[PDB]
C-alpha cells in the first residue's frame, strides 16, 4: 500500500517535496520510481533508485532538477523538486519494482497525487482509441525505434492498463509474462520490434487506458496510450 | 508378526528377468543418448554455460 | 512366528536368483564404452561460508537453493551466479532443503526436526515461512516436494512421512525401516518413492496407499544418498561402504556395483543423468566420480572441491551438474 | 552487455553478498560449545545456571557470546550427525557423581566420553568436562563406598580420592592428550564459578589456537 | 675465472630459488580459500617485497660484482640503490609488523581477534611502506662512474638510517618475541612442549639477527671511518641479507599446517 502527498498549487520557480509512504511489503529490497502523467497525455517516467539507494536516475528532459531518496528505516521514499516549469504539472505515481530473476517490475503503483503549476528508444501507439464491446476480443499494437528482444532473451516490455480515475496496475510484464492476480485472458506477443496486446471476452472492468512501456534502458518511455470504450 | 506380514505382501509381486530389465535400461540409454549434454559436450553457441 | 518369516525370506531369496538369470555386465558388455568424460567448473557459486550440506535445482534448470550452517539457504541464479535470494533460517543446523516442481516454495529442514516452507512469491517482497512442518521425532534427512500441497520427509525417526502442507500434518506415515533414513528419490511420474536408510536397506514405497511396496538390500553399511533410475524403474543408492548399486523396481534385485580398490571412502550423494547413461557419485574423498551406469567403468573425475562432496544434483535438462562440497563452494559444470 | 533489469539483479546479487559478510562475521565471533552427557547428568541444571531437538542456549560472558547446542533430543545414531559438529570449539561433558551406585550407567558415561573423545572430527576439539551433584556424592560415599561401582579402586574412601580417581579415569580414557586437553572441574553448586570456568577454558582455546598458527602451540 | 664463474652460478641459482620460493608462496595465497586471513594477507605482502627484491636488485647486484662496471648510468645507480634501500626496509619492517601482530594474536586474543580486520592489515602494510619510504628517499634529494656504492656523507644520516631500518626493528622484534616465549608458559605450566616453541622463536630469532646484523655493524663501522671495508667482505655481507629474502617464506610460512595442505594442494595440479 503506496501513499503519496505534497502536490497542489505552486508558483513555478518554486520548489515542492513529493513524500511516498509504504506499508505492507519490504521496502528495503524493492527499487522504487516516480512516474508522472500529464493531466492529458500519457505517462511519462521521471525517477528511479535502487535498493539500498546505491543507484539512482532521472529523465533527461528533468535530469539535475529533481533529487530523489530514500528512508528506509523511516519506511518513505521523497522526492524533492526545484525551479518547476509550467510544463511540469501532472499526477506523480510512486511506482514499486523489484529486479532480480523472475521478479515482475513495476507491479504496484501508488495513488498518485496531483500537482498544478501555473537516442531514447520512442514507442508508438498510435492506434488511439479502439471502439470495442463486450465479449468480444481485441488487440493493441506497440510499436519500438529499437528491438526490445536483449541478448539473454528477455524482451522488456510492459503493458499496464490504467482505469478511468483509478492509478495504473501491471498487466503484462516482458511482453510474456502474465502479472499476479491479472486475469488470463490478457496475452501479449510479438517480435523484438512490434508488439501485440490481445484481450478476449472483454468486459467492462477492461475499460482504460492501455501503455506500452520499455525497460531495457533508461530512460524509461512509455506509448502514447490507446483507449478503450 | 507385522515383519512377516510385510514379508508375505513382498513375496506375491509379479516378477520380471535381469536379462529383460537390462535390456529395458539399455534401450532407453541409447534411445536418449542423443539428447544427453552430459555424454556429448554440447557446443558452445547453445551451452548456456561458458 | 520368526521362522516363518526366516523361510519367507528364503524363499524370495530363492526366488530372485531364480529370476537372475543373467547379468547387466554381460547383457551391456557389447556396448560401445561412453569415453572419458571432462568437465569444467562452468560456474564456481561462492558467497556460503560453511559447510554445504544439501541443495536442489529449480524445475527450470537455471535457478537453484543450497543449505549450509550459515543460518540460512541460498537461491542461485546458476547462469549468471546471482542470489536470487537469501532465506536466514531458524536453526543453523540445515542438512536437507528442496525446490518447489512449481517454483513457488522452498523447504528446508534438519536437527530442528522440522521441515520449514518458506513461500518466494510472496507479496510483501521477502521470503516468509509458510508451514513449520514438526511432528518427527529424530534428526531431518531429507524432505522433498511432490507439488505446491504435498511433502514426503525422511527423517531419523526411522520413518518417512508425507505431509500436506495445507493443514500442516500428516496424511501417511511409511515405517517399516529399522535405523535412521537418511535418502529419498521421488520417481518422475511421483507415484512411489524409495528410501535408504542406516540398516542397509532402500524400500520402495508407495505414496497413495503409505505399505512398503518393495524392499532391496545388498549393501555391506549406511545408506547415504539415493536417486531414481530417469525411466523410473531403477534406482542407484549410495552407501558408506564405497560402493554405489543399480536396484530394479521391476526385478527386485541389484544389477550393478559400482566400486574400485582406490575408493575405500563413502558415498555422500548419488544423482543420475538426463539419460541415465553416467551416475555421478559424488563421494567423501574431496571429489566426484562419473560410472558408466551400464558398464560400472569409470568414465570420469570431478575434482575441485577442497573438502568433502555433501550434495550433487544434475539439472532437469541435463545441461549442468552442480556439487556443493564442505568447503562453502558449489561447482557447477 | 548487461540490460537495466540485470544490472539491477547484479546489484541486489552485490547487497546480498554485504548482508552474507556482515551475518559471517558476526557468526564467526560467536563462541560455540557443544554440551553432551547423560539424560540424568545435570546438564539441565548447568543450563538453568547459565538461564523436540537441538536445544539452542546462548548466553554472553566478559563481552563474549556463547551459544550451547544440546543434543539430548536425538536419539539417532550419532556418527551421523556429529560431524556437524566439528567447528565447536569445546565441547561441555557433564557426568553425573550420583551415577557410580544407581544402576552400570557409569560404564555407560565411560563409553560415551570415550567415543567422544576418539572421533575423528573431534581429535583437536577440547572437552570442559563438569562434574555434577558432587554435593550429594560427598556425603553419599560414606553411604555406599567408590569400591562398590569399583573394585579395582585402593583408597581411602573419602570424597577428594574418589574424586581424584574419576578425574584420573576420565583423563585416562583420552588419546589425543598430546593434541587436545580434558579441563576437568567441580559445580560446586554454583553458577557464576562455572561461568568463569567455562570462559577460561575457552580463552585457553582460543590463544592455543592462535599459538597454533603462530607454529608454536 | 673459474671462481668469478661458480660466484655467478651460485648466486643466480639463489636468485632463481627466490623467485620461485616467493612466486609459490603468492599462488598458495591467492589460490587457497582458507589462507584469507590478515596475517596471511601480512605474509603474502612480505613475499610481495621479497619478489621484488629477487626479479629486481638481485640480478642487478650479481651482475655488478662480476663485472666491476657500471654503465647504466648514475642517474640509474641512484635508483638502484634507493630501491634496494627501501625494499629492504621494507622486508625488516614487515617482519616487524608480523611480530607485533603475532604478540597482539596471542596476549589480547579474544578482542584483537574481534578487532582484527583486513584493513588493519593493509594500514599496518602502509606504515610499513611509508616508513620505508620515509628512510631511503631524502638522499635522492639532498646527496643528489665505472663504480658506484654506498655514499657515507653525513654520519648524520648514516646513523638515524641504520637505527630506523635494523635497529628499531630488531629491538622491536626481540621484545615481541621475548614477550610471546614469557605468555607461552602460561599455556604450558600453569594449565598442566616448551621445546618446540623454543626452537621456532629461537630459529627466527637467530635467523633475523644473523643475516642483518652483520651488514649493519659493517655499516656502523664504516659510517664512522673506525675499520676499512674490503669489496668481498662487504659484498658478502649485502648477500647476507638476500639469503635472508631466500630464507624468509620457508620460516615464515612453513611452520603452519594451513600452508602446508596449500602447498600440497599446489604441488599437485
Ligand atoms: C604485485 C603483484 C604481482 C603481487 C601478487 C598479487 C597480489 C597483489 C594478489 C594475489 C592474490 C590476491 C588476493 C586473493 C584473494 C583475496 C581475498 C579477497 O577477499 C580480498 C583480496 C585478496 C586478499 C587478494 C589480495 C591481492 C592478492 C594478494
Ligand atoms: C609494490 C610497491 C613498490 C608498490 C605499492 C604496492 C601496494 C599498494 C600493495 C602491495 C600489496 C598490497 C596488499 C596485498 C593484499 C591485501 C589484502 C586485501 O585485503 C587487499 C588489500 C591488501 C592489504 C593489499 C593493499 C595494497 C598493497 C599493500
Ligand atoms: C616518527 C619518527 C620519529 C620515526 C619513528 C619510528 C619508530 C620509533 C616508530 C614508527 C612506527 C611506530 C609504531 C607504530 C604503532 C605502534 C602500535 C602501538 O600499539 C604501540 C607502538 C607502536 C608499535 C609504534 C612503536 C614506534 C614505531 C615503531
Ligand atoms: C646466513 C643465514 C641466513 C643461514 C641460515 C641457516 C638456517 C637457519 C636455515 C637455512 C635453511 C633453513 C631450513 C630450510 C627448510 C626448512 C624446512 C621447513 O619445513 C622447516 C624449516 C626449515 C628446516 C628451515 C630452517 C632454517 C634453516 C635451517
Ligand atoms: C645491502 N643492501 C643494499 C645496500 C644498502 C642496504 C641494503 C640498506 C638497506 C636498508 C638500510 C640501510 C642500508 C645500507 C645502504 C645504504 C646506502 C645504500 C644502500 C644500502
Amino acid at each position: 500500500q503506496l501513499v503519496e502527498s505534497g502536490g497542489g498549487l505552486v508558483q513555478p520557480g518554486g520548489s515542492r517535496k513529493l513524500s511516498c509512504s509504504a506499508s505492507g511489503f519490504a521496502f528495503s529490497s524493492f527499487g522504487m520510481h516516480w512516474v508522472r502523467q500529464a493531466p492529458e497525455k500519457g505517462l511519462e517516467w521521471v525517477a528511479y533508485i535502487s535498493s539500498g539507494s546505491g543507484t539512482i536516475y532521472y529523465a533527461d528532459t528533468v535530469k539535475g532538477r529533481f533529487t530523489i531518496s530514500r528512508d528506509d528505516p523511516k519506511n518513505t521514499l521523497f522526492l524533492q523538486m526545484t525551479s518547476l516549469r509550467s510544463e511540469d504539472t501532472a499526477m506523480y505515481y510512486c511506482v514499486r519494482s523489484i529486479y532480480y530473476y523472475g521478479s515482475s517490475p513495476f507491479d504496484f503503483w501508488g495513488q498518485g497525487t496531483t500537482l498544478t503549476v501555473s537516442s531514447d528508444i520512442v514507442m508508438t501507439q498510435a492506434t488511439s482509441s479502439v471502439p470495442v464491446t463486450p465479449g468480444e476480443s481485441v488487440s493493441i499494437s506497440c510499436r519500438s525505434s529499437k528491438s526490445l528482444l536483449h541478448s539473454n532473451g528477455n524482451t522488456y516490455l510492459y503493458w499496464f492498463l490504467q482505469r478511468p480515475g483509478q492509478s495504473p496496475q501491471l498487466l503484462i510484464y516482458r511482453m510474456s509474462n502474465l502479472a499476479s492476480g491479472v486475469p488470463d485472458r490478457f496475452s501479449g506477443s510479438g517480435s523484438g520490434t512490434a508488439f501485440t496486446l490481445t484481450i478476449s471476452r472483454l468486459e467492462a472492468e477492461d475499460v482504460g487506458v492501455y501503455y506500452c512501456m520499455q525497460h531495457l534502458e533508461y530512460p524509461l518511455t512509455f506509448g502514447a496510450g490507446t483507449k478503450l470504450e | 508378526r507385522k515383519l512377516v506380514e510385510q514379508l508375505k505382501m513382498e513375496a506375491n509381486i509379479d516378477r520380471i528377468k535381469v536379462s529383460k530389465a537390462a535390456a529395458d535400461l539399455m534401450a532407453y540409454c541409447e534411445a536418449h543418448a542423443k539428447e544427453d549434454p552430459l555424454l556429448t559436450p554440447v557446443p558452445a553457441s547453445e551451452n548456456p554455460f561458458r | 512366528l520368526r521362522q516363518e518369516a526366516e523361510q519367507l525370506k528364503n524363499q524370495i531369496r530363492d526366488a530372485r536368483k531364480a529370476c537372475a538369470d543373467a547379468t547387466l555386465s554381460q547383457i551391456t558388455n557389447n556396448i560401445d564404452p561412453v569415453g572419458r568424460i571432462q568437465m569444467r567448473t562452468r560456474r564456481t557459486l561462492r558467497g556460503h561460508l560453511a559447510k554445504i550440506y544439501a541443495m536442489h535445482w529449480g524445475t527450470d534448470s537455471r535457478l537453484l537453493v543450497s543449505a549450509s550452517q550459515d543460518g540460512k539457504l541460498i537461491i542461485w541464479d546458476s547462469y549468471t551466479t546471482n542470489k536470487v535470494h537469501a532465506i536466514p533460517l531458524r536453526s543453523s543446523w540445515v542438512m536437507t532443503c528442496a525446490y518447489a516442481p512449481s517454483g513457488n516454495y522452498v523447504a528446508c529442514g534438519g536437527l530442528d526436526n522440522i521441515c520449514s516452507i518458506y513461500n518466494l512469491k510472496t507479496r510483501e517482497g521477502n521470503v516468509r515461512v509458510s508451514r513449520e512442518l514438526a511432528g518427527h521425532t529424530g534428526y531431518l534427512s531429507c524432505c522433498r516436494f511432490l507439488d505446491d500441497n504435498q511433502i514426503v520427509t525422511s527423517s531419523g525417526d526411522t520413518t518417512c512421512a508425507l505431509w500436506d502442507i495445507e493443514t500442516g500434518q500428516q496424511t501417511t506415515t511409511f515405517t517399516g525401516h529399522t535405523g535412521d533414513v537418511m535418502s529419498l528419490s521421488l520417481a518422475p511420474d511421483t507415484r512411489l518413492f524409495v528410501s535408504g536408510a542406516c540398516d542397509a536397506s532402500a524400500k520402495l514405497w508407495d505414496v497413495r496407499e503409505g505399505m512398503c511396496r518393495q524392499t532391496f538390500t545388498g549393501h555391506e553399511s549406511d545408506i547415504n544418498a539415493i536417486c531414481f533410475f530417469p525411466n523410473g524403474n531403477a534406482f542407484a543408492t549410495g552407501s558408506d561402504d564405497a560402493t554405489c548399486r543399480l536396484f530394479d523396481l521391476r526385478a527386485d534385485q541389484e544389477l550393478m556395483t559400482y566400486s574400485h580398490d582406490n575408493i575405500i571412502c563413502g558415498i555422500t550423494s548419488v544423482s543420475f543423468s538426463k539419460s541415465g547413461r553416467l551416475l555421478l557419485a559424488g563421494y567423501d574423498d574431496f571429489n566426484c566420480n562419473v560410472w558408466d551406469a551400464l558398464k560400472a567403468d569409470r568414465a570420469g573425475v570431478l575434482a575441485g572441491h577442497d573438502n568433502r562432496v555433501s550434495c550433487l544434483g544434475v539439472t532437469d535438462d541435463g545441461m549442468a551438474v552442480a556439487t556443493g562440497s564442505w568447503d562453502s563452494f558449489l561447482k557447477i559444470w | 552487455t548487461l540490460s537495466a533489469e540485470d544490472k539491477a539483479a547484479v546489484e541486489r546479487s552485490k547487497m546480498i553478498d554485504r548482508n552474507l559478510r556482515e551475518d559471517g562475521e558476526k557468526a564467526a565471533r560467536e563462541v560455540k560449545l557443544l554440551l553432551l552427557g547423560a539424560g540424568e547428568s545435570g546438564k539441565s541444571t548447568i543450563v538453568k545456571q547459565m538461564k523436540t531437538g537441538i536445544v539452542e542456549t546462548h548466553f554472553t560472558f566478559k563481552d563474549l557470546h556463547f551459544k550451547m547446542f544440546d543434543v539430548g533430543g536425538q536419539r539417532s545414531e550419532r556418527k551421523k550427525w556429529i560431524h556437524c559438529f566439528e567447528g565447536v570449539t569445546a565441547i561441555i561433558f557433564c557426568v553425573a557423581l550420583s551415577d557410580y551406585d544407581l544402576v552400570n550407567r557409569m560404564h555407560e558415561s565411560m563409553k560415551l566420553f570415550d567415543s567422544i573423545c576418539n572421533n575423528k572430527w573431534f581429535t583437536d576439539t577440547s572437552i570442559i568436562l563438569f562434574l555434577n551433584k558432587k554435593d550429594l556424592f560427598e556425603e553419599k560415599i560414606k553411604k555406599s563406598p567408590l569400591t562398590i561401582c569399583y573394585p579395582e579402586y585402593a583408597g581411602s574412601n573419602t570424597y577428594e580420592e574418589a574424586a581424584a580417581y574419576i578425574q584420573c579415569q576420565f583423563e585416562d580414557l583420552n588419546k589425543r592428550k598430546d593434541t587436545k586437553e580434558i579441563y576437568t572441574h567441580f559445580t560446586c553448586a554454583t553458577d557464576t564459578k562455572n561461568v568463569q570456568f567455562v570462559f577460561d577454558a575457552v580463552t585457553d582455546v582460543i590463544i592455543k589456537n592462535n599459538l597454533k598458527d603462530c607454529g608454536l602451540f | 675465472i673459474t671462481e668469478k664463474m661458480l660466484i655467478c652460478m651460485t648466486l643466480v641459482v639463489i636468485t632463481t630459488l627466490t623467485t620461485l620460493l616467493n612466486l609459490a608462496v603468492i599462488m598458495a595465497i591467492g589460490t587457497t580459500k582458507k589462507l584469507h586471513q590478515p596475517a596471511n594477507y601480512l605474509i603474502c605482502s612480505l613475499a610481495v617485497t621479497d619478489l621484488l627484491v629477487a626479479v629486481l636488485v638481485m640480478p642487478l647486484s650479481i651482475i655488478y660484482i662480476v663485472m666491476d662496471r657500471w654503465k647504466l648510468g648514475y642517474f640509474l645507480c641512484e635508483v638502484w640503490l634507493s630501491v634496494d634501500m627501501t625494499c629492504c626496509t621494507c622486508s625488516i619492517w614487515h617482519l616487524c609488523v608480523i611480530a607485533l601482530d603475532r604478540y597482539w594474536a596471542i596476549t589480547n586474543a579474544i578482542e584483537y581477534a574481534r578487532k582484527r580486520t583486513a584493513k588493519r592489515a593493509a594500514l599496518m602494510i602502509l606504515t610499513v611502506w611509508t616508513i620505508s619510504i620515509f628512510i631511503s628517499m631524502p638522499p635522492l634529494f639532498w646527496r643528489s662512474p665505472s663504480q658506484c656504492t654506498i655514499q657515507h656523507d653525513h654520519v648524520i644520516y648514516t646513523i638515524y638510517s641504520t637505527l630506523g631500518a635494523f635497529y628499531i626493528p630488531l629491538t622491536l622484534i626481540l621484545i615481541l618475541y621475548y614477550r610471546i616465549y614469557h605468555a607461552a608458559k602460561s599455556l604450558y605450566q600453569k594449565r598442566g612442549r616448551e621445546r618446540k616453541a623454543a626452537r621456532i622463536l629461537g630459529l627466527i630469532l637467530g635467523a633475523f639477527i644473523l643475516s642483518w646484523l652483520p651488514f649493519f655493524i659493517k655499516e656502523l663501522i664504516v659510517g664512522l671511518s673506525i675499520y676499512t671495508v674490503s669489496s668481498e667482505v662487504a659484498d658478502f655481507l649485502t648477500w647476507l641479507g638476500y639469503v635472508n629474502s631466500l630464507i624468509n617464506p620457508l620460516l615464515y610460512t612453513s611452520f603452519n599446517e594451513d600452508f602446508k595442505l596449500a602447498f600440497k594442494k599446489l604441488i599437485r595440479c
